[PDB]
This record gives structure tokens, C-alpha cells and sequence, in this order.
């Protein structure tokens, strides 16, 4: 019993370990999902709902599957209710418990850390929430910032030292640009996005080419 | 049947009559047909009365189960889409007699203005449903009555007492021109219930009131 | 009901009345048939209320879940294609009753020359479907009389204001003519819902702009 | 769980590795296909969907029926939708998810590795994309070449050094065939096909015969 | 609706109307009812307009489907037995008014005689077919007349061109005697659609061509 | 899984390797097949559909089970499309296919080896084609001849000597029977031969008295 | 349809006309209703041209799947079952307009003595089935025609010759009193087929041969 | 693999063993069945079909599931077709099958070994046939005899050492019994396909007349 739990959260950790490493971080206009990715056309960062936002590392088949379910889940859920009736809370839950099934029940662990994000709805004042769920359906409520996968210790600390609520766009970016290289790096090895506050409806926004060159610096 | 539900400043009144029949015959007196859904939301129901009560207590339990699983209520945007479902998924009964045609009167709480956040939702057998702009809604056998009543009446709301007055003798003309609607019992005592939301909450207003209304319409038309 | 589309250059328009009906009783005097359902496509349904909201409802979810689920939309043809599915799928409920006839006005951002990337998507209860090649189109009990109108009016359609005009004029006729449809109330100030679609994507018209088009309309026909 | 995984893993990794090789290469005109094959008749390069292609290392009649998988899907969205909505991107990602599942659930993992490839529409500029999704589900994005199958270090040593975007497809081919010797060659012993941007619909187009002679000699 | 089909030597041509009914009033002017179903292979369906364009679709990705399958393309033989099924399968709702009649087009690759290797297969809605010997066929409301036309037309048929002519000329007819066949349209610019089959394979006839074919028809007739 | 599927391997390996052997190939006629088979009864050798054939090596029950499947699929898709859609590229694809599940999930993988084979059609020009399906679905396409069970290699050696393109049907038969003495008579032996002469059905059986004229 | 069968001395012939209806409507005129089902022995079937066809492939397609399966083919008591399962298979739909009425001709090579071995079975729509002992049978809408005239004209039978043009000549009266069977046709060159089956197997009569008989039956009846 | 598949092989085989002996012979008259067998209520010898017996070896509830399912495929194969197609070649391959998937799938393999034998029908001449499927569906053709059970050798050799073609009844009877105890009425079950007889061929020959036969 321990022995195969200890080896499914050992495989799972190994994994994600070895992957290269995401920070969404709270910042004045909303979260800001900054991911290490080279991929012209294969993404890390997605849009969940019209304020949710999800990022994760590992394994990218497994996280898209688990984005897609998500993007499943709410979508229903807002139909056979109402729109703003699909909150962040509820969608870190559910992955909650399909990681915690799959973590025990699968024939093998997922390699993934998810993070969930949800900013104010146009025209209100709510701060951002972001949510952490590991592989096997551990979920943590973060205040300003989040770090999943690679080694994420140094990325954490440095955030942990540079990072100031209230932060603009173009300093947000560089604090989360500047933590990831603790652990050079341009638009080409770069997916950026955010969810804005200041959208009346859909949130989600990518960030890329010229737009992104011009933020860097 | 007559249900109705009207706004007044800060709040919704909704009050229904206490009737009924199986054909000619009056096999009930003193039935309640509006029911106290949630803290914020009353229904009342024409139809069908195993259908309808069926219906009001359905739907409360469907709400607060909502609540309790996820830690806050429904938006009441949801809280209609789940009685327009639950319609929606009953027409095939009631195109064979089992008939449960709701009205809907809220306080929606997440609203810009807490003497405007007051809702009116009719709906249809099919689910179809409607926010009512104009300030009042009824359904049942006796609704054309009641509206065409309040129609002329409503100019006379300005606050919760004046609405209720309003809503009663709305159910008083309705039960002049539809026998399928009861009128106030004096003899026995029973009259319409009524339900009052405002930002405090539902609440279900006191017989005593509601009769001394009735009398106050009576004494008038006499 | 009277739904209208016509494309202008550079755009379409499309406009629905508000009335709602059982039998001869009015039931409804703001009813909103006429949704933007994607940044650049609107989708104005007749039929029974209930199927006819819930099909723009769900369209409109189906469409959005694509583009999460794909990070692109669908083409303006995987669009029709859904539209003409979900219509299909309601054949038989609709032969008892339960009726959703839709009209689909879009821009295709995909198309060859912009100033005519207007789309004008015309529906039958079988999920048939045509792409409207001569400028307008109309759907719902009133669509004759709106039909015959634009043919007449359509050729002062130069822009998106005179495409408007048209629009909210064809459904003027058609109220004039059926009385399932609503015409402009001015006592109540209840007036059309127009959506219009260029470029810059799908935007509702305010409502003033359709009450001064709506005002004019009737003083012209006037004295 | 961790010898279980460990060895599907050398299973899968070490079928691949004494299968045949095959290269996939953006060229002037598109994509380019080139696979050692001694059959006739039996084939690991195919066509998807019109402008999406397919091509197998690995034990046949595994990629085979992830082959007639992708094309079960690829028919089944462009039906369901609309034939424009069919992608490379969305082949290659349904193909990590299937490989991913097939490599954690099936009695024997898969020993495949698959290449996705797409050209532009027919009029529009837009350079090829090239996709490998390996035995356990592991997708990658490629720009220029993809080299699957056997001792691959050799043939992409090759490729790197030898590679040209705006080759001919005479070039492109000889390129090609070069790289698979240096990773050890005629028309009975090659399966050659292309993904050709120039036609109208359907881009897939296979080289045979005397055909495919004219294109290695002179 | 009216489709047509007829063999001239070395090839095969089909051509239907653009018009779309509903009872009485004309619902459509520019449909398409003829289709390149692949690269020696047009079908042409009368019948419930959605039903007819969405066995073209199907049928077209079945054929493709099979050929991406095995890699090599259906017997002509083979693609007449999945049309037949397509039909025979949509008996029951065709019984209910969803019908899809087709014709069937073709240029068969392994033909022993290339002057003779085009094929034309009539259906019935139960999925019986034939391959027809006598030169032509045609399908749909106006089909009587069409065919009728062509028996007396068909001696001038001696190379594509002629072909074409008339089978334009048959659709004429037809539209001449049938409301529910829609006649050219000079007007508006509206002809026939036709596609031509030789070993060359199956391509769309310009629409301008139709035009001076129609123009050459009214001309003779006037 | 390395075990298992070390041991599946040397399971079927075992079993085919202790089975009598059988040959097809190539002559000007069609395809010909001969088979060590000491039964009356029971056959090796067996008709797929009208220009294709099956021979088999091995555990009988198990490939007369696969026998039956191919027969199966056959007709199936020829009554589905058209009879000259079956072709023996695809029939041995299935087998491919089959047998790949088979040896990866059936209680016991099976101790068979397949061929198929497959002549033109009546008055056309086409190769004989002959495809060798083994127990793990791995699939060959041989453009002489296939030998199947027990001692493969003196078997293929003595073919690949004495094999010639477009020998006589006597002179074929004598270089397999030959070829197969290397690991026989009339007794002894199944013959059976898809004759590209035949107008539908290519399949033919070589018995009797008509075998020992061409022995 | 009519369909005709008879014995005759060391064998059986079967032939079918050419005609397809809707109604008055003709349409086809070359329709073929009697098929090979196997090296001995042919099927003909009246009804539905779809399920007709249908059938007559099918049936070919088990008999060949058995003997392929078992090594030896089907008795022909078992071909007759099967045949009779098919039919009785198809009652429901048979009712509602989808009629298969077969009739069956063949040579049974386990039979005594090969001067009696062709056997004519007729069956119902219930799957009914008859080993007819008198020489001949008819199927289809003229086969009460075409059996009384071979009650006339079987005593001719002396040969496969004769045979054969006592069935031309059954199948020519049935075309002359049922507007639902086609008589030849000598201007387009299109006459019955007709099946010829002894020991030998069952073997296709050219068309020149049908031509060459309905020409001796038309000059015979003109004079 | 290899372990569970050696285990269940000894098994059968060691099962099979231990069991009491049957044989099966041609003979002048059709086939004649001998097995040794005390009781006098259970059978190991069964008509299948009108010109097709069983016979068979090892633990009773076993083959009796066996022998019931043979005779539910001939009654079923005889009604769908006729009853002519029924074979014993037919009934011998099925058997085959069916061990094959006990063997390799069942909880414990069966312990059975069958014999299925066909004689001629009435009025023809057709030389007797007889199969036996061992345990693991091996099946297999034989001309004159087969011994199944306990000791098999010993029996097998007094048989090809006494067995005449043609023999007669009586004769047949002696050699076997003979072959067996290599034993009267009360210990013996025996019985014949007569293909003299119209119909239905199997007879048992049991009691008084048995014991006049074994006289
Ligand atoms: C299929 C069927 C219908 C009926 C029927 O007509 N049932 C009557 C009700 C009735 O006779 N009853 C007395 C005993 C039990 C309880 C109840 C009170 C009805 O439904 N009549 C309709 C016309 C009606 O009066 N509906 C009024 C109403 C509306 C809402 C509500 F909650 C209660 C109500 F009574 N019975 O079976
Ligand atoms: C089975 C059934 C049908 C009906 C029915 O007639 N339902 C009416 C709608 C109605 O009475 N209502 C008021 C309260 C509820 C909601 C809505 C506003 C309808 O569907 N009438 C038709 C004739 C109609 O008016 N259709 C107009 C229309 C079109 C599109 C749209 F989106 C909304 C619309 F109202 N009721 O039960
Ligand atoms: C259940 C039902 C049937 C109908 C109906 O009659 N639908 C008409 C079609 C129609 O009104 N339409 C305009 C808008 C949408 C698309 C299409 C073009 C039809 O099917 N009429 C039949 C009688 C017809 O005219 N069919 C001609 C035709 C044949 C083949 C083809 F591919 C297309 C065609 F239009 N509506 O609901
Ligand atoms: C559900 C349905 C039935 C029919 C129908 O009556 N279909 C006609 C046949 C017809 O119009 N066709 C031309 C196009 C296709 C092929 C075929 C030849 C028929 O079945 N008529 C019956 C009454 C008939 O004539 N049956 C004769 C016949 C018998 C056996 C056979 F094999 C073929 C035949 F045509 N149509 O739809």
C-alpha cells in the first residue's frame, strides 16, 4: 500500500521536476501566467471561463487533458446555471478530485501542477485568486503568486524578495521573467497571458510577438 | 388560480388565492399556492395542485442543495434557469393534464439599486420565461382579471402596504370574474396568502393584515 | 415575429420586433429575439420563445467552447454547419409545436474582400441551409411582408446607417402587416434590437438611434 | 508502478530503436516524406486529411492503426464541422493524448513514433509545420526536420549540416536519402511521398516508380 | 427539381436546376444540387433539400474516407452499393418526407473500353439501381420531361460539347413544364449547374458557358 | 512486461518451430501452395476469396480460428462494397492487425504463421503477390515465395537455389516439394494452387491420382 | 416479373423477364431477375427490385461463405432452408411494400440418378417452401399465365432446346396478358434471361440465343 | 508463460492418466466403441448425430459438458441447414475449438480426451472416419483405432499387433477387450455406429446380448 503511494508521488514529483517551470502572479491589473515555453504552437496557459484562467507544467498531454475537462466543466456548469455562477474556487476544486482519483486509481500518476485563476468581474473590486492543485489533489489558496514545476524553489524566492502587490504589467512581467531565469529568455522561448480586470466579459488575453517584444523592455 | 406579484419601492409583493376544484366542484379551501423558495425568492404556482406544491418544494430543495454544496447561492439568473428547466422538462405531462405553470418574484441581492433590485419572472408551459419591466404579473385562471386590475390600480403602490393593498384587491377582482379563483371568506376566516421580500429577506405576511385589507375593499364596493 | 439581415458594405445589420404572442393575447411587449452570439455573428431566431432562447443560448456556448477547447474559432462554415445540426436535432419536437427557425447574420474575418465579407445564413425547419447572395434576408411570420419591402428598399443601402433605416423600415411594414409582429412603441418607448457587424466585430445598436430611425419612418409616413 | 513504467518504457524505445527510418523535411514546395521500406505494397507514410500527412517508425500494424485512427478523426471533424477546421496542431495533439493512453493502460505499449505535417491552403503563406509525438505521448513542435525510427543521432547530424528550407525536391530528396545512408538506397528499397503545397486540394502526393527514378539519379 | 445526366463518347456530363420550394413559394434561386463527389464521380440528389445536400457531403467524405483507408479508391461497383445503402437507409424518414433521391455520375478508371468507360446509375428510394444503357437519365419532379426531351435529343450528341448542350436543353424542358424546376434566369444570371466527367476527371462547367448554351436555347426557340 | 513478453515470443516461437512446414510461391500459373500434412480431413491450405488464398503453419485450432476470421472479413466487405474490393493486401493487413492483439492480450498467444496470397483477376496482368503474417503481427511482403513452420532456414535456402520465376506448375511443384525435404508424397502432402487461368474462383486443390501425375 | 422454371431431361432452365415499374410507369428495361446463385443452381425473385437484388446477392454470398468455411458445399436441402429462412426473414417488411418472392432452380449432383437430379422449388411469402414434382413453376404477377401455358406446352420438352423455348414461350404469353412483364423487345435488342443448368453446372444463355427464340415465337403467332 | 501453460498441460495430461481406457475401432460393420466402465448408469460413449458418435476419456462431468454441447451443435447445425451437413469432421473441428479455449482460458483445463467417429450412410460405401481431440484442442485423423485414457501404450500396441481391417463384430469386440486389459459385461460399455441401419446408427450392445457377443 505506502510503498505503491510512495512510488506514484515519487514518479509524479520526477516528473514535474524535470519540466520546465511556470509563475502566475497577482498584479495590478489582474494575474499574469508567464511560462517558459518554445513551442510555436503548443500551449501551457489557457483560458477556463470568462474570468478563469489555468496554467500548468508537466506532462502536456495530461494537463490537456485536465485543461479540456475543466473548460468541460465550466461551460456546463455556466449553461445549466448562469455564467456567474462559475467561480475559480469551485474549478481548483474539481480538479482537486479528479487529480486525488487519478493520483490513486490510474495506471499511472499524472505529471502535473495545475494553477487556477480568477479576477474581479468588469467593474468590481475583488482581489485575484489563485489556486495551486499538485498531482496527487492537494489544493492551496496563494495571495500573491504561484511556481509549479522545474525547480521551483529559487523562482519562489526570487519572486518572494521582488514581488509587490499593485505591480504594473511591464514590471509584473520582468519580476516573473527575472524569477524564472533563477532556475536571455525572450519572446521565442516565452507564452505569455493574462486575465485582464478591465475586459467587460472574456478576461483571457495572450500577449505575444511585438506586443510581448515591446514589454520586455 | 390567481397568482400575482408587483413591485414596489425597495421591495416585491406576491399573493395568491386559496381555491381548489376538480371541474364545478370546490374540493379545497384553504390550499396555498405561494411558497416561500428561498430567502430571497417566492413562487407561486397555477395548475395542477399535486404538480404545483410538487414544484415549489422541488425547487427549494434544488436551491439550498446548490448552496450547500458550493458555499453560496445561486445568482438569481440561475435560480430562474433552474425553474424554466424544471418546466421545460414537465411539458410533456402537462400537455396531459399535469399542468405547473410558475411565477417568480425575487430580491435579487447582487443588484445595483436596493429599491429596484426587486424581480418579477413569468414563465410559459414550455420553460419560456420573462423579467417583467412594467412593475406587476399574474397567471392562473383569473391572471387576465388581476392584470388588467393592476393595470389601473398601480399607480396607487408607493411602498409595501400600498403594494400588498394593490396585490389583494387584484385577487379580489380576479375572484369577481373567475369562480376558479377564491375570494375572501369571512364567514370562515380564510383569505390570500402573501409573501413580502425586500432587502430583509421573504417573509410571509400576517393574515390578520391581509383581512383587514379584504374587509377595507369590501366595505369600499359597498 | 419579424427578423431581418442585409448585408451593407463593408458589414450586416440585422433587427428583430419584440412581441411576444399566444393566440391573439399579446404576451410579451420587449421580448429580445436578435443575440450576438461570437464577436462577429449574430443569430436572431422565430419560433416558439422558449426553443428560440435556448438555441441562442447553447450556440452561443458551442461556439465559445470550441474556441477554448482549439485556441481558434471555427470557420464561418463550422458554424453554419452546428447551427444547421442543433436545427435538425429539433425537427421533431418542432413538427409538435416546438418550433426555432433561425436567421445568421456574421463578418467572416477568413473572407477574401472585406468590403464584402458579409454573411447572410437563411435556414429551413430541416437544418437546410443557404448562404443569401442578394443582400437581405428575413425569418418569422411577418419575414413575406419585410422580404417584399427590402426589395423595394435596398437600394439605398450605401452604409451602415442607411442599412440600418432599411432594416428597422422592413420591420415597420411587416408589424404594419402581421400582427404577430410589434411595431415601434412609442408610448411605452419599446423599439426593435438591432446588431450590426463589421470589422471591429458585433456591437448592439442603442436604442435611441432605432427610436430616431423608428420616429422618422412613422412621420413620413404621416402628414 | 516505477519497473513497470521503466520497462515499457526501454520496450517501447527499444522496438523503435531496430525498426527502419524514416525523415520528414520542409522543402521549397512543402513537405517531404522519405522512408526505408522494402514493400511494394505495405506502407508507413499516408495521407491525413488535405493538407496533413502522416508518417511511422516502429512496428507496423500498431502505427497502422493509429493511422486509420487519424484518419477516423481527421473525417470525422471536418464532417462535423467544416473541412478548414481540420489542423496538423489538433492531429498531433489527439495522437499525444492516444499514445499517452495506449502507453499507461495497453498490455504492451506501442512501439511507435509518428510524424504529423502540414502545408499551407492552396494561395497562402505559411510555413510547413512539422509534429513527432513519441511511443508515451511526448509531443514536439519542429521546425525544419524530424527523423524517427532506428539510430537517429547520425541522420539528424546530417540533416542539421545538410539542410536547406528552399531546397528543390530533387535536392530535398537526395538530402533525405544522404541523411538515412549516414544513419546505416534506391527506388525498391524507399517509400517517398509529399505533402505538396501546390495543388489545389488535397496536397498528398506519393513518388513511385520510374518517377521517383529520375528524381535520385542526375 | 430536375437532374440530368448522359453519356457522350469518351465521357459523361450531369446538370441540375437552382430552385428551391416550399409548397408554392420559391424558397431558393442558386442551390446546388449536383456534386463532385470525387475525382471521377458527380451525384446529383432531388428531393428535401437538407437531406439531399447532406448525402452529397457524406457520401463524397465516405468515398475519401475509404480511400485514405486502404489507399486505394472504391470499385465503381462499390460506390454504387454505398449510395444504394446511403438511400435504403434513409427509407423510413424519406416514408415522413426527408427524401433523398440520387443520381449517379461516373468515369470508371478500369473500364475495358475508355469511350465507353462512363457510367451512368439511376436509384429508387428503396436503393435499387441500375446502369442505365440507353444513354441519359434524370431524376426528380421534372425527370419525365427531361428524359422525354432527351430521347428525341440524344442522336445529336456526338462529342462534349453537344452533350452539354443538351442536357441544357433538357433542364429547359423541364423547367418549360415543372414549377418546381427553375428555368435560366437572364435576369439575375442564374444557369444550371453541370460538371463534365472524361479520363481527365470530373470538373465544374464554367457558369458563363451554361449562360451561352441557355442564351443559344431561348434564341432557337423564339 | 519484459518477461511476459520475452516469454509470449519463445512460446509461439517454440510452437511454430516444432510445426511441419509449408511453402507458397510463385509460378507462371498463379500461386502455388504444399504442405507436409499426413490428414485427409484436415487441411493447411484454404480458399480466402476469388483470387486469394491462405495457407498456415502451426497449432491447427488456432489458425483455422484465424482461417475463419479471414473468410469472415472477406465476404463481409465484398458483399459491403464490391467483390473486387477484397484484396489480399488488406486481408493480410487484418491479419497483422489481429494477430498484434492477439499476442499482446489473448491468455496464450497463438502458435501460428500465415500466408496470403493473391493472383490477378481473369485476363489481367499483375504479379502474384504473397504476404507472410507471423504470430507477433508482423507482416512481410515476399516477392518469390514464403515459408512458414518448423525449420525455416534449409527450406529457404534450397528455394532461393532452385527458385526461378515462371517455372511450369510440374516443375514449381518438384522445387517445393524438394525444398521442403531439406527440414514426400502423395500421402503425405496438401497441394493447392490459385490458377490466374480460372475465370472467378483462382482456388484449386491438387489431389489424388491428378497430384501423383504431376509426382 | 415473371420468372419461369422447368425439368427437363437431365436438367433445368430458368429464365426472367426485363421489366421495372412504378405503377403505369415504366422504368427500366433491362433489369435482370434470375441469377447464378452458384456452380448449380439460380435463383430468380419477383417483387421489389431493391430487395429482390438484394436478396439474390446475398444468398450467393452464404452458400459460397459456408463451403468456403466447411470445405463442401451446402446440401441442396440446406440451400433450400436457407433460401426459405430469408424469405420468412423478411415477412414484416414484405407487408409493408418490400416483397422478395424467389424461385429456385438447380442440379443436384447428390441425387440417384442424374436422369432425375434438377430440382424446381417454388416458395411462399411466409417461407413456404415445395419441391415441385410436375415440371416446371412460375413466380411473379404473370405466373398464372406463364404456368398455364406450360401446362399446354411441357409435353414438348424433350431437351434443353425445347426447354428453353417452352420457357421463352411461357415468359412471351405472361408479357402478353400482365402489362408487369415484358415481352422481347426487337426494336432496342433487349429479351429475357434465362439460366441453363445440368451436370456440367450452371451456365448464362446468350442473349442470341433468346433472340433467336423470340423470333421463331413471334413469326409462329403471325403466321 | 511458460509456467501456467506447462502446469495446466500436466494437469490434463496427469488426469488423463489416471482415468480408465476407451477405444474406438473400425470394423467390418461401422465403428465399434469399448471403454472400460464399472458403472451402470453414466455414460462415456453418445450418439452425437445420426451417423456421428462420441466417445470419451477422463473426468465424467467434464466430457459430459463436452458431450452435451456436441450434440447441442449438431441439433442446431442440422436444423439451421439440413441434417445431411452434418459432419463428424464438422463436430471433430469444433471440439477442437472449444478444448483449445478451455485449455488456455478456463479456471482449470479440462481432463478429457474425445473421440468423435462417422460411419457411412445407408446404402453407401464410405470407410469409417474417426478423430481424436486431446485436451489442449489438438486434433487428429486416424484410419483404424483410437485408445484414450490411463494407460494408453500398452492398448495401442495390442491393437496395431491384433487389429484387422473389415473385421467382424464379434472379432473387433475380442481384439478390444483384448487391447484393454493390455473385464466382463458388468465392467464394459460398449456400443456401435451400425451402417447398416437407416436412420440413426448408434446401437448400444449391452447385458445378455453383449455377453452372448463376448462368448
Ligand atoms: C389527474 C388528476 C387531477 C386531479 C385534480 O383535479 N386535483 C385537483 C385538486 C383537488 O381536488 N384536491 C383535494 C384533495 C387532494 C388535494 C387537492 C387539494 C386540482 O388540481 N384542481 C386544479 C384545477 C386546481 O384547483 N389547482 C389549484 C392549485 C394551484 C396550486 C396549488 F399549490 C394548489 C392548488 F389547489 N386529480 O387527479
Ligand atoms: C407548449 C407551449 C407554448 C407556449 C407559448 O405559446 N409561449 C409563447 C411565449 C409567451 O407567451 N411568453 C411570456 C412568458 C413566458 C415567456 C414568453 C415571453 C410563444 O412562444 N409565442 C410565440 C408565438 C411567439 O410569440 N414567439 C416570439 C419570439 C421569438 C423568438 C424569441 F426569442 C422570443 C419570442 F417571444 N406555452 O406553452
Ligand atoms: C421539414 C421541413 C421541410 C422544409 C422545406 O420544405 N425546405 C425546402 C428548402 C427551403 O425552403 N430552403 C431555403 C432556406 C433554407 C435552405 C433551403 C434552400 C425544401 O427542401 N424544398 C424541396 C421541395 C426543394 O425544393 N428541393 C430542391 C433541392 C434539391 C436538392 C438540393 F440539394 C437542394 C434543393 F433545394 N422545411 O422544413
Ligand atoms: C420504396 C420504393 C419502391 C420503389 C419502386 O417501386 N422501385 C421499382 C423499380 C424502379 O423503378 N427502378 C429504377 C431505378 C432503380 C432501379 C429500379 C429498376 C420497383 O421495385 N418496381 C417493382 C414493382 C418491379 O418492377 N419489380 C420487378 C423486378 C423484380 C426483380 C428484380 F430483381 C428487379 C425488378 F425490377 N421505389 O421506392
Amino acid at each position: 500500500m505506502e510503498q505503491a503511494m510512495r512510488e506514484r508521488s515519487e514518479l509524479a514529483r520526477k516528473g514535474i521536476a524535470r519540466a520546465k517551470s511556470v509563475v502566475a502572479l497577482a498584479y495590478a491589473g489582474g494575474v499574469l501566467f508567464v511560462a517558459e515555453n518554445p513551442s510555436r504552437s503548443l500551449q501551457k496557459i489557457s483560458e477556463l471561463y470568462d474570468r478563469v484562467g489555468f496554467a500548468a507544467a508537466g506532462k502536456f498531454n495530461e494537463f490537456d487533458n485536465l485543461r479540456r475537462g475543466g473548460i468541460q466543466f465550466a461551460d456546463t456548469r455556466g449553461y445549466a446555471y448562469d455564467r456567474r455562477d462559475v467561480t475559480g474556487r469551485q474549478l481548483a476544486n474539481v480538479y482537486a478530485q479528479t487529480l486525488g482519483t487519478i493520483f490513486t486509481e490510474q495506471a499511472k500518476p499524472y505529471e502535473v501542477e495545475l494553477c487556477v485563476a480568477e479576477v474581479a468581474h468588469y467593474g468590481e473590486t475583488k482581489r485575484p485568486e489563485l489556486y495551486r492543485i499538485t498531482y496527487d489533489g492537494s489544493i492551496a489558496d496563494e495571495p500573491h503568486f504561484v511556481v509549479m514545476g522545474g525547480t521551483t524553489e529559487p523562482i519562489a524566492n526570487a519572486l518572494k524578495e521582488s514581488y509587490a502587490e499593485n505591480a504594473s504589467l511591464t514590471d509584473a512581467l520582468r519580476i516573473a521573467v527575472a524569477a524564472l531565469r533563477a532556475g536571455t529568455l525572450g519572446v521565442a522561448s516565452l507564452e505569455v497571458a493574462v486575465l485582464d480586470a478591465n475586459r467587460p466579459r472574456r478576461a483571457f488575453r495572450r500577449i505575444t510577438g511585438s506586443a510581448l517584444q515591446a514589454l520586455l523592455v | 388560480t390567481t397568482i400575482v406579484a408587483l413591485k414596489y419601492p425597495g421591495g416585491v409583493v406576491m399573493a395568491g388565492d386559496r381555491r381548489s376544484t376538480q371541474g364545478n366542484m370546490i374540493s379545497g379551501r384553504d390550499v396555498r399556492k405561494v411558497y416561500i423558495t428561498d430567502d430571497y425568492t417566492a413562487t407561486g404556482i397555477a395548475g395542477t395542485a399535486a404538480v404545483a406544491v410538487e414544484f415549489a418544494r422541488l425547487y427549494a430543495v434544488e436551491l439550498e442543495h446548490y448552496e450547500k454544496l458550493e458555499g453560496v447561492p445561486l445568482t438569481f439568473a440561475g435560480k430562474i434557469n433552474r425553474l424554466a428547466i424544471m418546466v421545460r422538462g414537465n411539458l410533456a405531462a402537462a400537455m396531459q393534464g399535469l399542468l405547473a405553470l410558475p411565477l417568480l418574484a425575487g430580491y435579487d441581492i447582487h443588484a445595483s439599486d436596493p429599491q429596484s433590485a426587486g424581480r418579477i419572472v413569468s414563465f410559459d408551459a414550455a420553460g419560456g420565461w420573462n423579467i417583467e419591466e412594467e412593475g406587476y404579473q399574474a397567471v392562473g385562471s383569473g391572471s387576465l382579471f388581476a392584470k388588467s386590475s393592476m393595470k389601473k390600480l398601480y399607480s396607487q403602490v408607493t411602498d409595501g402596504d400600498s403594494g400588498l393593498r394593490v396585490a389583494v384587491e387584484a385577487l379580489y377582482d380576479a375572484a369577481d370574474d373567475d369562480s376558479a379563483t377564491g375570494g375572501p371568506d369571512l364567514v370562515r376566516g380564510i383569505f390570500p396568502t402573501a409573501v413580502i421580500i425586500d432587502a430583509d429577506g421573504a417573509v410571509d405576511v400576517p393574515e390578520s393584515r391581509i383581512a383587514e385589507l379584504a374587509r377595507a375593499i369590501i366595505e369600499s364596493r359597498s
